[PDB]
RNA sequence: ACCUCGGGAAAAGGAGUGGCUCUGACGGCGCCGGGUCAGAACUGGAACGGACGCGGGGAUCCCGACUGUUUACUAGAAAC
RNA sequence: CAUCCGGUCGAUCCUGCCGGAGCGCGACGCUCUCCCCAAGGACGAAGCCAUGCAUGCCCGCUCACCCGGGACGCGGCGGACGGCUCAGGACAACGGUUGCACCCCCCGCGGCGGUCCCUGCUAGCCGGACACCGCUGGCAACCCGGCGCCAAGACGUGCGCGCACGGGCGCGCGCCCCGCGGGCGAGCAGCGUGACGCAGCGACGGCCCGCCCGGGCUUCCGGGGCAUCACCCGGUCGGCGCGGUCGCGGCGCGCCGAGGGCCCGACGCCUGGCGGAGAAUCAGGGUUCGACUCCGGAGAGCGGGCCUGCGAGACGGCCCGCACAUCCAAGGACGGCAGCAGGCGCGGAACUUGCCCAAUGCGCGGCGCGCGAGGCAGCGACGGGGAGCGCGCGAGCGAGGCGGGCCCACAGCCCCCGCCGCGCAGCCGAGGGCAAGGUCUGUGCCAGCAGCCGCGGUAAUUCCAGCUCGGCGAGCGUCGCGCGGCGCUGCUGCAGUUGAAACGCCCGUAGUUGGCCCCCCGCCGCCACGAGGAAACGGGAGCGCUCCAGGCAGGCCCGUUGGCCC
RNA sequence: GUCCCGCCGGCCGCCCAGGGAAACCGGGAGGCUCCGGGCUCUGGGGGGAGUAUGGCCGCAAGGCUGAAACUUGAAGGCAUU
RNA sequence: GAAGGGCCGCGAGCCCCCGCGCCUGGAGGAAGGAGAAGUCGUAACAAGGUAUCCGUAGGUGAACCUGCGGAUGGAUCCUU
RNA sequence: AAAAUGGAUAA
C-alpha cells in the first residue's frame, strides 16, 4: 500500500498509462511519522525495519536538540521550547510538529553560558539575553529520529524575524 | 504517379501502401477480421455440428441434377449452416439430429462448382468416416 | 526474480567456457566467489571437462570435499568455486603445478608454472579507494582486498599478490612501453606492446596495442592488463599471442588427425 | 525443459517445383535404373546435396579471386571433393564443381563403387547385398547401401570379414 | 515556463522497406537558471542530471543565439 | 434524447450548509471606510434552508403553435 | 537458388481476376515392415478440479527407556531459485545504449579488526524460560490449554582499552577561468574540530569496507492498428519547501506560477496484443509469424491488505471482501493443479494418477541426502533421418521368435554372438491444366463427378464397377492457415484518354520539394573503419554416430579438439 | 505591300521519329522493364454499394466522407470477320 | 502493556449515477443475392421503330416518360 | 402512319 510508484500516475501529454503490475514491497510509503513536541513523557522514537537491513528512526516525540552558534561555535544540548513559521504549513507548526526546517525556539539558558563575550553577534546576544533563541531545525526527525538545529543568524534571522515581527 | 520521390517523404510512402494495400481485395478478406468473426466455422479447418435436415438443391442451370446437402447446426456458434453431402448414396447413411463433422469446399468458403448455397462438406457422420461408410472400411 | 537467481542454464552460459549443450539443461553454477561471472570459469568445469580427470559430478564433490584441491594458496573446497586469470589452479597431491591465462581463442587454459612462479599470482588495481576509515585502500580483480597502497600506484597499475604471502611488493605501470596482455571483446587474450593510450572525458580511453608481428588490436582501457614491462612476469600460453588466422588454424588442424 | 528439444533436424528431400512432368519424370526412371535408387526421394536425396555443392561453388567462382575469405571456404568445398573423389587432383579448382551431377555423386555410394569392383553383382545383387551385410571397408558389414565410400576407402573397399558356416541356401 | 526549457531535438530516421529517411522531432526539458539568457529558436546543450522533476532531466550547460529578425543540430 | 439551434434546463442526478476562533482578498489617503467574499482550525447525542419562506421528477400519446380571451352565479377547453 | 500454366470469343490482342503447381504447420480420412531423431490440453475455457506427490536438509543442542552417534523437538540454512502459463499491459513491457556525483544488496571472496566514562563489572564462562516430553485436559474433526521438568553456537544482559565512535548535526574550496592528486571527465571524497546519540559490535569478537551476484531507477533512440479517433491534460506542466522511500523524482503533501502535448496524428478507443534473440517462405527488395525451448516481463480463482526476511505485496505464506466449493457431531471447521500424472467442461485438436536421482544441475552437510527441476520408460505417421517388402537362376538373408552378452538406477532398446526363423503395400488419379486407355459393362442432365474449364438427356475419354495404366510411396489424399507465385501492392517495380481510377476550377497553410553560384571550417546528414555488445540460431573449418538426420567429439592427437563469421 | 523572312505567347489540322492491346497521341498518350525532375489526387475481378450506419453541411431536395455481411466467373477495353 | 476503542490512511465490496466498448431478441417495413423451363409489358444494343446517355426537377403497374442545361462514349470530322 | 413477342439444353 501507500506506493510511491509511477504506473498511478499520469504521462506527460497527461495521457493515463494502464497498469501492468500489482504494487510491489520495492515501492513502499508509510503515514508520515509527524514529529510532536512534548512541550505540555520522555522523548520516544520508535524504530522501523528498512530495506538493505538499515534502520529509521520514527520521531514519534522529541524534546531536545543539539544547537551550535554562527560564529563563536558553543554548540549547547538545549530545549525546543516551542516552534514557528513551518513555511510549509502554518497549521504544522501550530500543532507542534518538528519538521525538519521549521524555526524553533531554544532555551536561552544553557546558550546564555557564552554571554561573557562581546562582539559576538551582538543581535543574537540580545536574543541570548531574553529567554528564546530563534534557531531552524537542520535533521530529519522522521528518518534520522534526532532534531539538531543551527542558531538564527545573517539575513536570514532578518527575514525570519520580518516575518514574526507583526506580533 | 507514385510521386512522393522525396528523400524526406519516407513517411507519406510508408502509409500510403498501408492505407491503399487494404483495397486489396485478397488481403481485405485476409486481415479486416471481418470474416474471422463471420466464417461460421470460426476459421477452424473443421466444426461439429448436429443434422437439422435433409435438403435438395437443384444444380446451376448448365448442369442439371438435384444436389443433395444437409442442413447442419454448428455446435460452437449455434449458426444453420448448409453442407453437402459427398459422392453417390451418401445420403442414406446421414440420420436427422445425427452430429456431423463439416469442413471447407477448398475455395477457401466460396461455393465449389455448381451446388447453389453450399459453401462445406460433411467429413464424418456420428464419428464414423463419411468416405470410410462409402469405401465400407467402417460401415454404419 | 523476486530474490536472487539461484540455478543457470547451458545454453545461456558462456562461449568462452564451452559447454557441450546436450547433455543437461543446466550447467554448473558460477557460484559467488573471487571472479566475475564473465570473467571466470566454474572449477568444476576445469576438474571434470578441462583436465577430464574425475568422472562425475559427484565424484568430483567427494574429492573436493576429502581436502584434496588447492586454488590461489588456499585449498577452497566449495564444487563450483570461481578459476579466474591468473589464478593458479595447482595440485599439490598430483603435483600438476599450473596457472590458468587466456588463449589467443579467448578460452583461459591451464598453462604450467612452478613454485617459483607459482608464489606470486599477478593482478592489477582498478580502484582506489579511502576505506575502513581514512585507510586508504587497493582493490584487484579477484577481490583482493590490499590495504595501504605504495605512494607510486595509482591506477590501471599492477600488483604481485603473494598467494600464501598475500602482500604487494612489485609495481608496474600501465604508462606506454610496458607489454600489455588483451583480457576483453575479440582480441581477448593476446599479447602486444602499447603504441598509444587515448582518453575522450567520461567516454572509454582507447589503448593501441600491436602484436610483435604487427597486427593491430585497440581494446578499452578496462579490460587491458600489464602482465610485463617486457616479457611475462609468469609464463605466456604456447602461442606467444600470435592469433594464427583463419586458414592458418586450418593448416595447423589438418596436420593434427595425420600425426595418429 | 528436456534437453531434447534443443536438436537441429531438418529435411534432406528438394521436392520439385513442378512435380508432373515427363521428360525429367522418366529420365527419373531411367537414373532408377542406371544407380537401382529405390526412390525418387533417393534421387531428391542427392537432388538437394548436388545443387548445393554447385551454388555455394558458384558464390565462390563469382567471387572475389585469390580472396582470404573465398581461400578457406574454397579450400573447404574442394577437399571435401577430394577426399569423397567427385572432383579430381587435376581439375583442383572452383571451376570443376559446376559440372558435377546427382549420377555422378553416385558414383561414390556403396552400390555404386561395389559394382565398378563388381564384388556385389548388379545394382539390384548390390543393394541386396548391403542389407545382407556381405559388403563393408571392412570391419563394419555395412547394413546401409548409402555408405558413400570415400575415394581413399575405394580401394580399401573389401567382401564381409564373414560372408555367408551355415549358409542360408544349404542350411537345411 | 518557472526556471524550465522545453528543447526540439530533431532527426531523420532512414527506414529501410523505403530506402527514403522520415524527418522526426524529440520534446525534451531542462532547467535553465538565470545563468543563461534565451529565446525560442536558440540553440541550448543540455546535460544529463539526477530526476529534477517528472519530465526536467536535463540542466543547460551552453547557449548560443540566432537573428534577433527544421535544423538538426 | 430532441431541437424551429434559441431552447430543452432548475433537466435528471449528486455533494456541502450551525456556533465560535482566526486568516487572505476589496478601496479612498498614511489615516479612514464598507460588508461582501474565499479559506483554515476548534467544537457541539451523527446537528446546521434546524421556525419561516419554499419545484416532486421522468418516459410517451392526443389536440391546440405560443402570451393571451370566454359562458358575471354549474363547462377557462381541444372553443375564440 | 530471377520459370509458369487451365479459364470471358466465331476467332484475336488485352486488362483483369478465378483455378492449379510448390513449400511450410496443423486438423482430418484411409492406412502403416523394422530401426533411429522425436515435438506433444498454446489456440475468444488464465474454465473447473477428485486423488497422490512436486523442499526439505541437517544435528548446534540428547538425561528419548540400545551409544557417545542419534529419535524428535528447538537452533541453523535455503525455501524469493527452480517448475507453469501468457490474462493484463499499445509511448508500457521489450532490444541496443547510458548514468547513478540519487541508490540498495544474502552468500562466497579478500581486507579491516582499540569502542568512551556513571560504565556495568564475574569472565575460570553470567541470567531465566524454552519446546520435545512427564502428568492432566477440551472437541466430531481441525486443534490447542494448563501445571511441572527442563535442552542449546537460541535470546537477554553484560569482560571492553578517552585517534571512544553506529547513523545523523554546526564551522572548515576560491575572488575572471582552468592548468596536481585518495581522487575524477566533472567540489566528489575523506578527515579533523566543536555538540548530540550513546549507538552497532561479545557469555563459541564480529561489527564493518571493498568485491562478487545482482535488484531499484534512468539517458539517447527504436518499440501495433484505428481520423466512421482533432483537439487534448488538470498533480496534469513547472518552481519552492516538507515529508516518504533503499534512493531520485507531484512520489505524496502544502504554497506559488500556467503550463504540458499535437496533422512529424496528439487525445481517445480497439486488438482471437507478451516482447525480443528467432521461425516459416523465399533471385533481389521482401512478406507473414512471433503461445513453447534461451533472454527479459507479468500472473497464480478475482480484487486487494500485510507479515518472515538481504530480498515476496509470495498464494504448494497469511488476512479480508467477492464469487466458487467442501467437511460436519449443526456447534463448528477448511480450501484453490496457469507444477507433474490424471480427470471434467470445451473444442477440429493434444499422451501414463509409471518409475527413479544413476546422470546434468541446485539447495542442504563435508564425511549423502532432498528434488514430478529432471533422467528414464509408456503413449506419440507434428514431423525428420536411414534401410525394407528381395536378389538371382542360383546364392542367401531379416521382420521376427529363442538364449546369452552388453546396456542399464532398474528393466529395456541400440549393438554383438550363437540358435532358429512368420518379407509384409497403400493412397490416389487417367478429357484438359497434368503424368496416365480411344477398353468394356451399368445408368440415362437420374445418380453422381468436376479445386477450374467441363462430363452425365440410351455409344460417358469425366459418374457406378471390372481391366489396364500413371503419380508418389509406409505413406498418400482431404481441409484450414501463411509465403512464393502475384510489377494481383509496385522503394526497386503499378495503373489512371477509352479497361478501374486527375478532385469542375482557383486561392492557399501544414507538410513535401526546390536554379545557378562562393576550393580548402564548424554543426549536420553522410563516407569508411573501429572498439565494445548473450549463447543458442543461421551459416561455417575439421572430426565415417555403419551411411544419415545427428553430435562435440575423438585419438596414441594445434597446450588434441570443439574454432570461426554472425 | 496591310509584302517576304520570321521572333516570341496562344488557337488548331496533318503527322517524322517514338509509344501503346489497339482505336490511335505525336505542342504527348514521345523521350520507361535500356524503368528514378518535383508536388498532389485516385484505383485494385464483377455485383452488393455510393448501399447501411456514424458524423458533418443544407430550409429542403440532397451533397461530401463512407461500410460490411453476402454473392458470382466472368464483368470489361480496342480491334477483325 | 492483551481484548478493545478514537482518528486518518491504503483500500476491496455492495448500491446508485453516467459514459463507453461489445454482442444481441423483435411484430412490422424495406432492400440485396442466389431457385432447370411462372405472369405483365418491351425500356436498351441496327437512326433498336421517340439518337443514346450525364446533371436536375416533376410525374407513372413496371421497365420507363416529359421539361431545362450538357456530352458524343452519334446517325454529322464536309459547305456565304 | 401503325408493328409486340419467342421457353432450357446440347448441337
Amino acid at each position: 500500500g501507500i506506493t510511491h510508484d509511477k504506473m498511478y500516475k499520469r504521462s506527460k501529454t497527461g495521457a493515463v498509462q494502464g497498469k501492468w503490475h500489482k504494487k510491489r514491497k520495492y515501492n513502499l510509503g508509510r503515514q508520515p511519522a509527524n514529529t510532536k513536541l512534548i512541550v505540555k513523557e520522555g522523548q520516544k522514537i520508535s524504530t522501523i525495519r528498512c530495506r538493505g537491513g538499515n534502520i529509521k528512526r520514527r520521531a514519534l516525540r522529541l524534546s531536545h536538540g543539539s544547537f551550535a552558534w554562527g560564529s563563536a561555535d558553543i554548540s549547547h544540548k538545549a530545549r525546543i521550547l516551542q516552534v514557528v513559521y513551518n513555511s510549509t504549513s502554518n497549521e504544522l507548526v501550530r500543532t507542534n510538529t518538528l519538521v525538519k526546517g521549521c524555526v524553533v525556539q531554544i532555551d536561552s539558558a544553557p546558550f546564555k553560558s557564552a554571554l561573557s563575550n562581546d562582539t559576538l553577534d551582538k543581535e543574537i546576544l540580545d536574543q541570548i539575553r531574553g529567554d528564546h533563541i530563534l534557531a531552524r531545525i537542520s535533521s530529519r526527525p522522521g528518518q534520522v529520529g534526532t532534531a539538531d538545529g543551527y542558531i538564527l543568524e545573517g539575513p536570514e534571522l532578518l527575514f525570519y524575524q520580518k516575518k514574526l515581527a507583526p506580533k | 504517379m507514385s510521386k512522393t520521390s522525396g528523400l524526406y517523404t519516407a513517411r507519406k510512402l510508408r502509409t500510403v501502401r498501408r492505407v491503399n494495400r487494404w483495397a486489396d481485395k485478397k488481403y481485405r478478406k485476409a486481415h479486416l477480421g471481418t470474416w474471422l468473426k463471420a466464417n461460421p466455422l470460426e476459421g477452424a479447418c473443421m466444426a461439429r455440428g448436429i443434422v437439422t435436415q435433409k435438403i435438395g438443391i437443384s444444380a446451376k442451370q448448365p448442369n442439371s441434377a438435384v444436389r443433395k446437402a444437409v442442413r447442419v447446426q454448428l455446435t460452437k456458434n449455434s449458426k444453420k449452416i448448409t453442407a453437402f453431402v459427398p459422392r453417390d448414396g451418401s445420403i442414406t447413411y446421414i440420420d436427422n439430429n445425427d452430429e456431423v463433422l463439416v469442413a471447407g469446399f477448398g475455395r477457401a468458403g466460396r461455393a465449389v462448382g455448381d451446388i447453389p448455397g453450399c459453401r462445406f462438406k460433411v467429413i464424418k457422420v456420428a464419428g464414423i468416416g463419411l468416405l470410410a461408410l462409402f469405401l465400407r472400411k467402417r460401415e454404419k | 526474480a523476486r530474490g536472487v537467481r539461484k540455478h543457470l542454464k547451458r545454453l545461456n552460459a558462456p562461449k568462452h567456457w564451452l559447454l557441450d549443450k546436450m547433455g543437461g539443461i543446466w550447467a554448473p553454477r558460477p557460484t559467488n566467489g573471487p571472479h566475475g561471472l564473465r570473467e571466470c570459469i566454474p572449477l568444476i568445469l576445469i576438474l571434470r571437462n578441462r583436465l577430464h580427470y574425475a568422472n562425475t559430478y559427484a565424484e568430483t564433490s567427494m574429492i573436493l570435499q576429502d581436502k584434496n584441491v588447492l586454488i590461489d594458496g588456499k585449498p577452497r573446497t566449495d564444487p563450483t568455486f570461481p578459476v579466474g586469470f591468473m589464478d593458479v589452479f595447482e595440485i599439490p597431491k598430483v603435483h600438476k603445478t599450473f596457472r590458468v591465462l587466456y588463449d589467443v581463442k579467448g578460452r583461459f587454459t591451464l598453462v604450467p608454472i612452478q613454485s617459483n612462479e607459482a608464489g606470486f599470482k599477478l593482478c592489477r588495481v582498478q580502484k582506489i579507494f579511502l576505506g575502513d576509515k581514512g585507510m586508504p585502500y587497493l582493490s584487484t580483480h579477484d577481490a583482493r582486498t590490499i590495504r595501504f597502497p605504495h605512494p607510486d600506484i595509482k591506477t590501471n597499475d599492477t600488483i604481485k599478490i603473494n598467494l600464501k604471502t598475500g602482500k604487494i611488493d612489485e609495481w608496474y605501470k600501465f604508462d606506454i612501453g610496458k607489454i600489455v596482455m588483451v583480457t576483453g571483446g575479440r582480441n581477448c587474450g593476446r599479447i602486444g606492446t602499447i603504441q598509444a593510450i587515448d582518453k575522450h572525458m567520461g567516454s572509454y580511453t582507447m589503448i593501441r596495442m600491436k602484436d610483435t608481428e604487427g597486427t593491430e588490436f585497440l581494446t578499452r582501457l578496462c579490460n587491458v592488463f600489464v602482465i610485463g614491462n617486457d616479457s611475462p612476469a609468469v609464463a605466456i600460453p604456447t602461442t606467444k599471442g600470435i592469433r594464427p588466422d583463419i586458414i592458418k588454424n586450418r593448416e595447423l588442424r589438418l596436420r593434427s588427425i595425420a600425426k595418429r | 525443459p528436456r534437453i531434447s528439444r534443443h536438436r537441429n533436424s531438418s529435411k534432406t528431400y528438394s521436392t520439385p517445383k513442378k512435380p508432373f512432368t515427363k521428360p525429367r519424370l522418366d529420365a527419373e526412371l531411367k537414373l532408377c535404373g542406371e544407380y537401382g535408387l529405390k526412390c525418387k526421394r533417393e534421387i531428391y536425396r542427392a537432388r538437394y546435396m548436388l545443387a548445393k555443392i554447385r551454388r555455394t561453388a558458384r558464390n565462390l567462382l563469382t567471387l572475389d579471386e585469390n580472396d582470404i575469405k573465398r581461400r578457406f571456404e574454397g579450400a573447404a568445398l574442394l577437399r571435401r571433393l577430394h577426399m569423397l573423389g567427385i572432383l579430381d587432383e587435376e581439375k583442383d579448382q572452383l571451376d570443376y564443381v559446376l559440372g558435377l551431377r546427382i549420377e555422378d555423386i553416385f558414383k561414390r555410394r556403396l552400390q555404386s563403387v561395389i559394382v565398378e569392383s563388381k564384388l556385389a553383382k548388379s545394382v539390384h545383387h548390390a543393394r541386396n547385398m548391403i542389407k545382407a551385410r556381405h559388403i563393408s571397408v571392412g570391419g563394419q558389414i555395412v547394413n546401409i547401401p548409402s555408405y558413400m565410400v570415400r575415394i581413399s576407402n575405394t580401394s580399401r573397399v573389401a567382401i564381409a570379414d564373414t560372408s555367408s558356416g551355415k549358409p542360408g541356401r544349404t542350411k537345411r | 515556463m518557472q526556471r524550465s526549457i522545453i528543447v526540439r531535438r530533431d532527426y531523420l530516421h532512414f527506414v529501410q522497406k523505403y530506402k527514403r529517411y522520415e524527418r522526426r522531432h524529440k520534446h525534451v526539458a531542462a532547467h535553465l537558471s538565470p545563468c543563461f539568457r534565451v529565446k525560442e529558436g536558440d540553440i541550448v546543450t543540455i546535460g544529463e542530471c539526477r530526476p529534477l522533476s517528472k519530465t526536467i532531466r536535463f540542466n543547460v550547460i551552453k547557449v548560443e543565439p540566432v537573428s534577433e529578425a527544421f535544423s538538426p543540430f
